[PDB]
């Protein structure tokens, strides 16, 4: 269905290891009152020698959203991974979020984020128009012929 | 850091701590124990969550 697509960047002036531990740290701070909890439910050193991890948030706004996120951290090369997507509303809109952080030439922790916004109301609006359309269809033809046949009657 | 069932909270924070130590310093599996301890009551929550409703729904009869 509709599909949005934006990116941003922002640079953090802290070393890779501060910044992924700041990710994984990140509620409760003042400027996120929305998060409710978070949960790990996975965590592993995948065989290529990457952190591999997926985690629950719960959100609320204005009533409550369930959200996975999924994490991979690259020691070796001092990057970074992450994407997050809500798991119920699913059918209303979806927002997935890909964010990669890479860490020295500024020595700093450039993180490259870009969010996908796809609703999915667009055809649940096209098939109550589509039968709207066809009973208003229905209804005009049936009109405009007994119209004619009356006037075929004059 | 709240958890979505409150009775694992404290045993998250457990887990959280030994996680950044781990992290921040060894990485950048030794906290299996805390790790055990939260997997096993976020387990438990999400089996009472998810699945008991059904079955408390499905044991409508005369008992
Ligand atoms: C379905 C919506 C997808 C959930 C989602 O990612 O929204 C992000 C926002 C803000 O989350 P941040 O990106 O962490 O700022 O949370 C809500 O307010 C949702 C409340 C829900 C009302």
């Amino acid at each position: 269905p509709m599909v949005l697509l934006h990116k941003s960047t922002h640079i953090f002036p802290t070393d890779f290891a501060s910044v992924s531990r700041a990710f994984f740290n990140r509620y409760p701070n003042p400027y996120s009152p929305h998060v409710l909890s978070i949960d790990t439910i996975s965590r592993n050193v995948d065989q290529e020698g990457n952190l591999r991890t997926t985690r629950l948030l719960k959100k609320s706004g204005k009533t409550e959203t369930w959200i996975i996120e999924v994490s991979v951290v690259n020691p070796a090369n001092s990057t970074m991974k992450t994407y997050t997507r809500n798991l119920d509303h699913t059918g209303i809109m979806k927002v997935e979020e890909y964010t990669t952080y890479q860490f020295s030439a500024t020595s700093s922790t450039i993180a490259d984020s870009r969010v996908k916004f796809s609703s999915g109301f667009n055809m649940g609006i096209k098939s109550k128009v589509e039968d709207w359309s066809r009973t208003k269809f229905d209804e005009n033809v049936k009109k405009s012929r007994m119209g004619m046949a009356f006037v075929i009657q004059k | 850091s709240a958890s979505f069932a409150p009775e694992c909270t404290d045993l998250k924070t457990k887990y959280d701590s030994c996680f950044n130590e781990w992290y921040s310093e060894k990485f950048l599996n030794e906290c299996s124990k805390q790790w055990y301890a939260y997997t096993t009551c976020v387990n438990a929550a999400l089996v009472k969550q998810g699945i008991k409703p059904a079955l408390d729904e499905a044991r409508e009869e005369a008992p």
